[PDB]
């Protein structure tokens, strides 16, 4: 009963704090974004970090991203293989290319922020989620007796 | 049979799964071959040679009884794999090794099938 | 508490708690913190909801600006008989009661969907603090925990 | 068995790759396999040599000689085994396939004597003797397919493909569905004391014949092709689909046979025409 | 190591690629991408057997280990490349810590597996059932490593625990907690599986009653 | 005419495949024979021995013939025995193995897909060498057995495995499994053998050649063993070519093309033409 | 009885004849080496036939000739005391439903249900064996 065509098993998403979006013959992996945090907002005029992974199937595609909370720089070749991948984004835990976001409109952890991804084929919104990686629990000053 | 052989008509699979297609199968053969037709084989003797030979009863009656229960039970244990929400056996009626080891197909049916 | 603690397809257990009791190193605050914890309708699940499943979520006619993003926050009591119903699956998105088996649905607005359970569990609007704390925007806009005769409007 | 549950409950190395384990349990389950197949195949060929005496008003052809038949058939299925293994390229292939020749002498005496036993006689055609027919129709083409699989290099392409499923649905379907509806009908007014109806017991042949003839006669066909068995499904480009179509067909067909059966049965246990003599057909033999 | 990164690779194209993909990026209704799960998720499902998987049904169960610590380290170790993730502690001489993970204070351990771990499983680690064919295994087979692993990654519909949610020391006293509670004797006889009154009522109806009317049917008389 | 007594076996593209399709045509006929004499004993006594309207006594009532009996048991023997013989003479020519493969490959086994190998290749009038043996294989679930090369076509559940052989010259077929038992099966091969995990310790032989194909094509493969779920959906390609082609093709996968432009640089299609990829999904009702 | 045991060791000598040849044609000319698993089985094939063969003849060789092994006996012969029949028990269920659930016990791994099993199959065959030998009732 628990192995016909729906099953429990084969529809899980991967617990990865980040979002696995499709594009033209593009699949994009493990997007997030890199604001170490503070207070309630990462004030606007700082520069924040996007990470991800394009990977396809079989020979080249280029790629551009666009959004609305600032303006999205790139900086490295930004093309794909035929078998391979292509990593922009070193997430703490790995032992060249980078986007950096200049962040016009202030960023806060727990909402989800859309960005759009478009290739020289294919174009999609994501709509990313913030991660924090490795990064131990910070410090809450303590209280009073009341 | 009738299942394996609706979802062997067309092209696609229309209703059925792999899984359910190999546990079909597997019990089918077992069920047709073990549960079936080497047990026919005793009730057509214990039905009418006592009456070929001339004798009134068989050698051992009250184990003659216990051969029936034994059937009965142990058909009933083996087809109650079903009931789990895994399956019952989906390796053949045939049981081809490494494909019944621990590692694969590690499911409670292939237990109750071989017990 | 702040959101960045909880990820993607955790749960956490949490309690209010007021900047007038804390610590409980005195006999004055101790006596707070235990009413806090033996309090019949305190406790609450917070749970974060995977970005890739924000498209398929009902909001409840009323409680359409509950969550902050993809948190959201429910009672934890059992709204059958009161057995705090936490066991949470975080791929099928279910909540399960261990006491008679009845089964709420994460993604719609905690309806049951198995069990001897009729209604729904409670929302708590949540939002941040100025530093970035979890607070609340007030109490829920139901009564929580078992039903009764003079229930209901 | 109890081997394989050592390994499966306490991890007992029994039946490992490196321990030569995936050819010995091979051999101890092929030991079984084919001598438990031989199980259901004798005495339902005892049936047949009951029945054809009675309704031929001949005695049966060959009485010493039928016994010793069947004495040589189990004594030579012990020794032929490793006939199911073949592609597997780790077997004696010279033993096991001259035996496997000669364990098909004697069933060719079994079905002369047979003929021999319905020669020169008065024959009716009852339900009974329609049923054994059918039988040893079936049975044959069977074992002349049984026969081809007994040769490594036929084996070697055919092998797990649904050319065997044609095959064992032949040397099985007359032993343990004709011949058991031969005795069903042969003893039922001997075991109830009711006569089972006629023209509700000819339908119900008919149907199963025609059914079973339906179903499995293009499955040769598909194995050759290069149709493999317990396939879960196929593309279109594969060639084989229409008589895919005409199994699914004949299955049905053989699935609803059965209803007149049952039927008959259900009505006759308490309804049937009541039989008060010694023997209802009239030339039986033996001392039942 | 460069060494240890081919060798990782040339393991998971013979096992993985029928469902995880060539790329890590998954073949759809068959399983999910491994990018951004660590070496960490690969310890927990490798060492523990439930990879690789075998069919699809309600619940992947756990059977015998298919690689050994090395295979182990380098499949990790070629996950990990892809994307990062948690990672398994280690210990001062390079091996995985056991004995490390071991924490002090066993009753604040009881106390958050009373609240956040009895819930699925049981008082003591137990089983416990789930809403259709899944269910939390025993603890009691579990080295320190795998418990460790176990709340860090977040299997299947066991939630995950974050390091900022429970903090790796926290944990250290979660494992002892559940690693005492499996090797501690019983008190008063024999344990009778460690659920309750279910066992105990069998055992009563089994023993005790039918001892009883042995008993009375010995000293009284028939018909 | 052949075609309707073949019972619609494919024609063989190799000798040794050419001869089993004569041994079995040859014996489709013997077979035919001795059920049309049966079914023709059965037919007649079922038609003309019957009860008829004049009712006389019982028939006589004969229940033994020695002589006939007696002459009945030695004339099938006979023909088993040609039926061995013929046997024997064409089984011993599709095992031959000789000693000097002209390109030898390994095919290795592992849980629903295939993976080809190009150990080496040594044409007989010294045209081209290779050798693709590189020992670096590790070991502990030991997997020793198991062979790696320097060129390898991989199998995917979205790309079916193409392999690439020359025309008229030797294959040697190295066998191997990694995990449990599968089939190797070519229709057009007329052959199948079984992949074990581990075949010398399991006393079989898991190297078995062929002499030369005769045409140049595409050909379908299939798994024959109950392997597991994906049983159905475990397929591969063969595709033979002119020699001059299968050297460009090497020398292309030697520069490094991922097997599917290679095909592109010898003016060959890029994917299988025989069969595609299954749908990934589980099914209609998904 | 000599028919009986003649049958027996009729099977005994072809049996041995096939394990003596099973086992020299594969120490020559065969991979590996003596295929220990098939020679194993027909070297106790055969002893299973010489058993029951021997014991057939001595048993044959004892006792005279009986009414069953008489052409020309008449069916007065045989009047006289058969023997004992058990008419009616309901203890075989029981044994079976006990080997069932040991059974059951086994293959889910449940220690606790294998014991019982195992007590019930005891007190089940107990129970058989000594149904028509208890004697009354004491009071
Ligand atoms: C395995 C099955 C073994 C049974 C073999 C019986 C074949 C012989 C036929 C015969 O004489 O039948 C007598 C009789 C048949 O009853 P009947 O039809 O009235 O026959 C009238 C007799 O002429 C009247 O005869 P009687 O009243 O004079 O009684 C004679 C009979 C009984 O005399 C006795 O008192 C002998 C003791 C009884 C058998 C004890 C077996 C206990 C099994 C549990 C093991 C512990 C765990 O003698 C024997 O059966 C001799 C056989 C020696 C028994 C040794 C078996 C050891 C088992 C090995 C375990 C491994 O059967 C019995 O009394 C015993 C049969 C046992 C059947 C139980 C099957 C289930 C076993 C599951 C065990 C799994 C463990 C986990
Ligand atoms: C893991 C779960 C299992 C754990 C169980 C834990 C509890 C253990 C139960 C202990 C039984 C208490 C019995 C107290 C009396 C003992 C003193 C004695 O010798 O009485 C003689 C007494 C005869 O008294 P009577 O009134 O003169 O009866 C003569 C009539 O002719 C009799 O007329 P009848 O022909 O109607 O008699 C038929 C009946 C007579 O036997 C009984 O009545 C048995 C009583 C059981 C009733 C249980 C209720 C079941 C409800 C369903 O015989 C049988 O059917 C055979 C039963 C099997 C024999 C026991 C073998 C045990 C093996 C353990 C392994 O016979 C027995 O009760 C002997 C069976 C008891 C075995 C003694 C073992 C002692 C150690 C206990 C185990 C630790
Ligand atoms: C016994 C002999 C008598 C003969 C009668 C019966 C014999 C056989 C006939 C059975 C029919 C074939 C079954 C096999 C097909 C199958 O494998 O199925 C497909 C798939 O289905 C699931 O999904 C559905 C879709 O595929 C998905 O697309 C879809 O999304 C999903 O929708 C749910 O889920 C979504 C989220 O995904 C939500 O969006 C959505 O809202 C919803 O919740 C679907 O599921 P859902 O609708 O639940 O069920 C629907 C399935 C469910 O299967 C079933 O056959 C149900 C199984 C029960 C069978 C009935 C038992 C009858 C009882 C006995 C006769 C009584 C015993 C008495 C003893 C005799 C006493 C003697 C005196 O169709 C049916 O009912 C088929 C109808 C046929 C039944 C007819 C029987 C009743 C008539 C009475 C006759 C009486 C006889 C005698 C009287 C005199 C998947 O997940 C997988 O599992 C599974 O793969
Ligand atoms: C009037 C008389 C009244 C008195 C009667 C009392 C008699 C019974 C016992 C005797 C008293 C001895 C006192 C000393 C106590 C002692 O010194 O204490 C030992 C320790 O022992 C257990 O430790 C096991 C290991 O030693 C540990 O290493 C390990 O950790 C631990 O594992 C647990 O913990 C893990 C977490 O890590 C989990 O992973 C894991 O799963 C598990 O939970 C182990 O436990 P466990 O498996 O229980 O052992 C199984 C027991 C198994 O008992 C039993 O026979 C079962 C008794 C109860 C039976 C009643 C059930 C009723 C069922 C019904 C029939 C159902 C069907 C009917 C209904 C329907 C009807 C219609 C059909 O023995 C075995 O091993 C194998 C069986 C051999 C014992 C046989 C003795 C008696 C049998 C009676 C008959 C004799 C016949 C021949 C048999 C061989 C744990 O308890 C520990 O606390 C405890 O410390
Ligand atoms: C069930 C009953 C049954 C019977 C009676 C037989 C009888 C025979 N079987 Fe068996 N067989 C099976 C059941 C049976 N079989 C099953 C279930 C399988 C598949 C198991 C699995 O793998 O899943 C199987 C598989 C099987 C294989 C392995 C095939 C494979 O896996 O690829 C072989 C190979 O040697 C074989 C051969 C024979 C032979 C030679 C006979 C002979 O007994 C038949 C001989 C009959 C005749 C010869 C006709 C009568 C003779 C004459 C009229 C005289 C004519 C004389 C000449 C032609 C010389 N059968
Ligand atoms: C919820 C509900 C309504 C209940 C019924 C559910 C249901 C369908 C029941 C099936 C249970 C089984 C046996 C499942 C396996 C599959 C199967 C074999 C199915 C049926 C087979 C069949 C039809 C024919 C076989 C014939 C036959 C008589 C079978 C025997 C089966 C038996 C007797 C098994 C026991 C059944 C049962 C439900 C027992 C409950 C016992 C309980 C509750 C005890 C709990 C218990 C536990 C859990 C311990 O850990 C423990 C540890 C140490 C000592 C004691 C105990 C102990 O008592
Ligand atoms: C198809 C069947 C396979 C194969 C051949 C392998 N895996 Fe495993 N795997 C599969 C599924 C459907 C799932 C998800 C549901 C569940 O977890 O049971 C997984 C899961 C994993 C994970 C967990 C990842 C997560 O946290 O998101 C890991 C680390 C994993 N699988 C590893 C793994 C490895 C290393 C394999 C090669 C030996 C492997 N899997 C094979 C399905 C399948
Ligand atoms: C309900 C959901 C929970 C909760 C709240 C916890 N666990 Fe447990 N757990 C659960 C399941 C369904 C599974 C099985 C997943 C799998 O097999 O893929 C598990 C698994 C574990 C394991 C590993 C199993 C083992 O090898 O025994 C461990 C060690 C484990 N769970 C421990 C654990 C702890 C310490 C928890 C609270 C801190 C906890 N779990 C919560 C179900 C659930
Ligand atoms: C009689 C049962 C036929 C249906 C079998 C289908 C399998 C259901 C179990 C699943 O899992
Ligand atoms: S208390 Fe939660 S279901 Fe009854
Ligand atoms: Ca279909
Ligand atoms: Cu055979
Ligand atoms: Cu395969
Ligand atoms: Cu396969
Ligand atoms: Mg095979």
């Amino acid at each position: 009963c628990s192995a016909g065509q729906i099953s429990q098993t084969t529809t899980q998403e991967p617990a990865v704090n980040g979002v696995n979006a499709q594009a033209g013959q593009v699949s994009l992996r493990n997007v997030h974004l890199r604001a170490p945090q503070q207070t309630d907002y990462v004030e606007p005029g700082t520069t924040v970090e996007l990470l991800f992974v394009a990977a396809n199937d079989s020979s080249n595609k280029l790629k551009s991203i666009t959004s609305d909370v600032g303006e999205v720089t790139l900086t490295g070749d930004s093309t794909v293989p035929a078998d391979g991948v292509l990593i922009v984004g070193e997430p703490d835990g790995q032992i060249a290319v980078t986007a950096e976001v200049e962040l016009t409109k202030p960023i806060t952890n727990g909402l989800l922020y859309d960005f759009t991804f478009t290739f020289e084929d294919g174009e999609t919104t994501v709509a990313v989620p913030i991660s924090a990686g490795e990064q131990p629990r910070r410090p809450v000053p303590p209280a009073g007796p009341g | 049979a009738l299942f394996m052989r609706t979802e062997l008509a067309m092209p696609g699979l229309q209703f059925l799964s792999n899984e359910q297609f190999n546990q079909l199968f597997t019990m089918h053969g077992t069920v047709m071959l073990l549960f079936y037709a080497t047990p026919i084989v005793f009730g057509f003797a214990n039905l009418v040679l006592p009456l070929q030979i001339g004798a009134p009863d068989v050698a051992f009656p009250r184990l003659n009884a216990l051969s029936f229960w034994l059937f009965l039970f142990g058909a009933l244990i083996a087809i109650a794999g079903f009931i789990t929400p895994g399956g019952a056996a989906d390796f053949g009626w045939t049981a081809y090794s490494p494909l019944t080891d621990a590692i694969h197909s590690p499911g409670a049916g292939g237990d109750l099938w071989i017990m | 508490m702040r959101p960045e603690d909880i990820d993607a397809g955790g749960m956490e257990t949490v309690f209010p708690w007021r900047e007038s009791d804390g610590d409980g190193t005195t006999v004055e605050s101790e006596h707070k913190l235990t009413e806090i914890a033996m309090g019949v309708r305190n406790p609450v699940m917070l749970i974060r909801i995977k970005p890739a499943d924000m498209h398929r979520v009902i909001k409840r006619k009323g409680q359409e600006s509950f969550n902050f993003g993809e948190l959201f926050a429910y009672t934890k009591v059992c709204s059958h008989l009161g057995c705090p119903s936490s066991l949470y699956e975080q791929q099928t998105y279910r909540i399960l009661c261990p006491c008679h088996q009845s089964q709420f649905d994460a993604l719609e607005f905690a309806k049951p969907i198995f069990g001897p359970a009729a209604r729904a569990l409670a929302q708590l609007p949540i939002t941040i603090d100025e530093d970035g704390y979890l607070v609340a925007n007030g109490d829920f806009v139901e009564p929580v925990g078992p039903a009764f005769w003079e229930r209901k409007s | 068995l109890f081997g394989l549950a050592a390994d499966r409950h306490l991890g007992a190395h029994i039946y490992d790759p490196a321990n030569g384990g995936v050819l010995l349990w091979q051999h101890l389950f092929w030991f079984f396999g084919h001598p438990e197949v031989y199980i259901i195949a004798l005495p339902f060929f005892g049936i047949v040599s009951e029945i054809f005496p009675v309704f031929s008003r001949k005695p049966i052809f060959g009485y010493t000689t039928l016994i010793y038949a069947t004495l040589a058939i189990a004594a030579l299925s012990v020794a032929v085994w490793a006939h199911h293994m073949y592609a597997t390229g780790a077997v004696l292939l010279p033993f096991f396939s001259f035996m496997t020749f000669l364990i098909a002498v004697p069933t060719g005496i079994k079905f002369f004597n047979w003929i021999g036993t319905m020669w020169k006689g008065q024959l009716t055609f009852e339900t009974p003797m329609l049923f054994s027919v059918g039988f040893l129709i079936t049975f044959l083409l069977g074992g002349l397919s049984g026969v081809l699989l007994a040769s490594p290099p036929l084996d070697f392409h055919v092998t797990d493909s649904y050319f065997v499923i044609a095959h064992f649905h032949y040397v099985l379907f007359g032993t343990i569905v004709f011949a058991t509806y031969a005795g069903i009908y042969f003893w039922f007014p001997k075991m109830t004391g009711r006569l089972l109806d006629e023209r509700l017991g000819k339908l119900h042949f008919w149907l199963t014949f025609i059914g079973f003839h339906t179903t499995f006669l293009v499955q040769h066909w598909l194995g050759d092709e290069g149709m493999p068995r317990r396939y879960a499904d196929y593309l279109p480009t594969d060639g084989f689909t229409t008589l895919n179509v005409i199994s699914t067909v004949g299955a049905f067909i053989l699935g609803v046979s059965m209803l007149p059966f049952v039927w008959n049965v259900f009505k006759s246990w308490r309804y049937g025409e009541p039989v008060t003599v010694d023997d209802p057909w009239g030339y039986g033999n033996s001392l039942e | 190591q460069s060494a240890l990164l081919r060798t990782g690779k040339q393991l998971f194209e013979t096992s993985c690629v029928s469902c995880h993909g060539a790329n890590l990026q998954g073949v759809p209704d068959r399983g999910p991408s491994l990018i951004g799960t660590g070496e960490a998720a690969v310890y927990f499902q490798v060492s523990t057997g439930r990879m690789p998987a075998m069919r699809g049904e309600a619940q992947a169960p756990s059977k015998p280990p298919h690689f050994d610590e090395s295979q182990i380290d380098a499949l990790g170790a070629y996950v990990q490349a892809n994307g990062g993730g948690p990672t398994v502690p280690r210990d001062d001489h390079g091996a995985v810590a056991q004995e490390s993970l071991i924490g002090g204070d066993v009753a604040r351990g009881g106390d958050l597996f009373r609240l956040n771990c009895a819930s699925c499983h049981n008082f003591t680690g137990k089983g416990g059932a789930l809403s259709s064919g899944k269910y939390a295994p025993d603890l009691g087979d579990a080295n320190p490593a795998q418990i460790y692993t176990a709340m860090l990654t977040g299997p299947q519909n066991m939630p995950k625990f974050s390091d900022r949610q429970l903090t790796p020391d926290e944990k250290r006293d979660i494992v002892a907690y559940v690693r005492e509670s499996a090797e501690t004797p019983s008190y008063g006889g024999y344990g009778l599986g460690g659920f309750g009154p279910a066992p105990e009522g069998m055992a009563m109806w089994i023993i005790g009653m039918v001892a009883a009317i042995g008993v009375a049917m010995w000293i009284g008389s028939r018909a | 005419w052949s075609d309707a007594l073949a019972l619609g076996w494919p024609t063989g593209i190799t000798p040794e495949a050419k001869l089993n399709r004569e041994l079995w045509i040859g014996s489709v006929i013997a077979s035919f024979a001795v059920g049309a004499i049966v079914w023709g004993l059965i037919f007649w006594t079922s038609a003309f021995h019957r009860k008829k309207a004049t009712d006389t006594e019982l028939p006589r009532q004969f229940g033994y013939n020695m002589p006939l009996e007696l002459t009945l048991t030695v004339i099938p023997f006979l023909i088993i025995s040609v039926l061995f013989y013929f046997t024997v003479v064409v089984q011993e020519r599709m095992m031959h193995k000789d000693p000097n493969p002209e390109v030898v490959i390994d095919v290795t086994a592992f849980q629903w897909n295939w993976k080809f190998g190009y150990q080496k290749i040594a044409f007989a009038d010294g045209s081209f060498d290779y050798d693709g043996a590189d020992p670096e294989r590790k070991e502990a679930e030991d997997r020793t057995y198991l062979n790696f090369d320097k060129i390898e076509t991989l199998g995917t559940s979205s790309e079916i495995p193409v392999l690439v052989l020359p025309a008229g010259k030797r294959i040697e077929f190295v066998l191997n499994s990694a995990d449990v038992i599968h089939g190797f099966w070519v229709p057009e091969f007329l052959f199948k053998r079984d992949v074990l995990p581990e075949p010398k310790a399991n006393n079989s032989d898991n190297v078995f050649q062929v002499s030369e194909i005769q045409q140049t094509g595409a050909f379908v493969g299939r798994c024959t063993e109950m392997c597991g779920t994906f049983h159905a959906m475990m397929n591969f390609e063969v595709r033979v070519v002119e020699p001059n082609d299968f050297k460009a093709y090497i020398d292309q996968r030697n520069a490094g093309k991922t097997n599917a432009e290679a095909l592109a640089a010898i003016n060959q299609p890029p994917l299988a033409i025989t069969t595609e990829p299954f749908e990934s999904r589980r099914g209609e009702l998904v | 009885m000599h028919i009986e045991a003649r049958l027996f060791e009729i099977l005994t000598a072809f049996f041995a004849l096939a394990a003596v040849v099973y086992a020299v044609l594969t120490a020559m000319f065969a991979t590996g080496g003596v295929e220990w698993a098939g020679t194993t089985a027909l070297v106790l094939t055969t002893g299973l036939t010489l058993i029951t063969g021997t014991f057939f003849r001595f048993v044959a060789r004892r006792l005279d000739t009986r009414p069953e092994d008489y052409e020309d006996a008449e069916i007065s012969d045989g009047a006289g005391e058969l023997g004992f029949f058990a008419p009616h028990s309901w203890w075989p269920i029981l044994i079976s439903l006990s080997f069932s659930t040991a059974a059951v016990g086994a293959a889910l791994w449940l220690p606790w249900l294998i014991a019982a099993g195992v007590a019930f199959v005891i007190t089940s065959v107990c129970g058989l064996v000594f149904e028509y030998y208890w004697g009354p009732e004491k009071h």
